[PDB]
């Protein structure tokens, strides 16, 4: 079966926490996090990827820069575009700018993406355990989420269907001794290391798709 | 979503 807990940060698949600042680009941070773990799995090298590359160039795939977007449209762009640059070559400035995509600076590629059956937390558990970090959307429009600090986050006002924020599941686990209760998803956010728990949040797991975490999960195929 |  599947492991009782997984934490890809402990295996070198995850870069330090980033900060999207005042730009609606969480979708891009989620998409680069997932691509960063897959390229690492494939090559053994961890390289920070460019969210800016995505914000500036994927309008054709249906993204809207700092006005919003979707992780699947971003993997679609890296595939149609044939590549994606590093952060070091195409830095993040948090505003919509001129597409400056440079093929010679590409450090990642993907042939498309795989989707996790919507609403299926156990399908998600399976993808996290066998693939690596997974891009997911959640409902983060809540004061308790803005002010989150520690523990398992559970917010009654959360929706599993109306989502507004893209994040990355880097693993899952539980608190205590019974591996079957008090479970949580380990999630990397893009509001800087200062938000939450060093930039992460534990979201209640197997509690009816809390905050929509398994409503729209996907990962790139490299 | 954006940080407050
Ligand atoms: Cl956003």
């Amino acid at each position: 079966d599947l492991p009782k807990s997984v934490d890809w940060r402990k295996k070198g698949y995850v870069t330090p926490v980033k900060n999207q600042k005042q730009c609606g680009s969480s979708w891009a941070f989620s998409a680069t996090g997932a691509l960063e773990g897959q390229m690492f799995r494939k090559t053994g090298k961890l390289v920070s990827l460019s969210e800016q590359n995505l914000v500036d160039c994927s309008r054709p795939q249906g993204n809207q820069g700092c006005n919003g977007g979707f992780m699947a449209r971003a993997f679609q762009y890296v595939k149609e575009n044939g590549g994606l640059d590093s952060e070091e070559s195409y830095p993040y400035v948090a505003v919509d700018e001129i597409c400056k995509y440079r093929p010679e600076n590409s450090v990642a590629q993907d042939t498309g993406f795989t989707v996790v059956a919507p609403g299926k937390e156990k399908a998600l558990m399976k993808a996290v355990a066998t693939v690596g970090p997974i891009s997911v959307a959640m409902d983060a429009g809540h004061s308790s989420f803005q002010f989150y600090k520690s523990g398992i986050y559970f917010e009654p006002d959360c929706s599993s269907k109306n989502l507004d924020h893209g994040v990355l599941v880097v693993g899952y686990g539980f608190e205590g001794a019974n591996s079957q209760n008090s479970k949580y998803w380990l999630v990397k956010n893009s509001w800087g290391p200062e938000w939450g728990s060093n930039g992460y949040v534990k979201i209640a797991k197997d509690k009816n798709n809390h905050c929509g975490i398994a409503t729209a999960a996907s990962y790139p195929n490299v | 979503a954006l940080a407050a």
